[PDB]
């Protein structure tokens, strides 16, 4: 199957980029609701499109592409440092998710990108060192550790990279959709299907979350809960 | 690193 080739490729830095476009702030969509725990559009997209798209340093086009710096003379683990466009040659081929974010020391990022999978770097093999289908979040390295967390109150942006491109922040206020409960409050934008680990993050820099699970709704924009950091929740003493 |  799978977890046997999953690359890592920096393009840029988990941080506001100065291409800051007003899209979001979309008002009341509907979205149906799979048995309360998954949420989705019932429309078959197909959009597994981002890393490669030009002769743009990372690359390959035979198996994967990198942007990984991970020296022999002092190194061990793997740090490009940002905003990563990734990619493996697994499930259905060679195909990349886009957003890989790692920050200071931590590499946190979501889960629906896997299953709870292992990364490399092209035939090179690193192991994560979390993984939680609840929030929707996995770790490597360690507990996720940053302050921020967005919800629907504040405006924020999202760090989506594009297609052969530069990282799209794109200026994200609160939406909404309609429920079988009522109503759920995430991140509704009108925009093509940004980057799967998009950080959710401020003009200041600020919250540096994570956008939540979701779908292309309206065959045409792309909503999406609001995931965030509460902090690695480390009852267990870390060595004694 | 896959889909989206």
């Amino acid at each position: 199957g799978s977890a046997a080739d999953l690359e890592l490729e920096r393009a840029a830095d988990v941080k506001w980029e100065d291409q800051a476009e007003i899209s979001g702030s979309s008002p009341i969509l509907s979205i149906t609701i799979s048995e309360d725990g998954s949420m989705s559009i019932k429309n078959e997209e197909e959009e597994q499109t981002l890393g490669g798209g030009g002769s743009g340093g990372g690359g390959e086009f035979a198996g994967v592409l990198w942007d990984v710096p991970s020296p022999p003379p002092v190194g061990k683990a793997e740090l490009e440092d940002g905003a990563y466009r990734i990619k493996q040659k697994g499930i259905l081929g060679y195909s990349q998710i886009g957003a890989g974010v790692y920050k200071e020391g931590t590499f946190h990022t979501m889960w629906h990108v896997t299953r709870g999978a292992v990364l490399m770097h092209k035939g090179k093999r690193i192991e994560p060192s979390w993984a939680d289908v609840k929030k929707d979040l996995i770790s490597y390295g360690g507990g996720w550790k940053l302050e921020g967390e967005w919800k629907e109150g504040e405006e924020v942006q999202v760090l989506a990279l594009e297609p052969g491109k530069n990282p799209r922040a794109v200026q994200t206020k609160p939406g909404l959709f309609k429920t079988n409960a009522g109503t759920i409050g995430a991140v509704s934008l009108d925009f093509s299907p940004g980057t799967s680990g998009s950080p959710i993050i401020d003009k200041k820099g600020k919250v540096v979350g994570l956008y939540g699970n979701g779908v292309v709704t309206r065959s045409g924009a792309y909503v999406s809960a609001i995931a965030q950091t509460e902090k690695s929740i480390e009852d267990n003493p870390e060595i004694e | 690193l896959k889909r989206x």
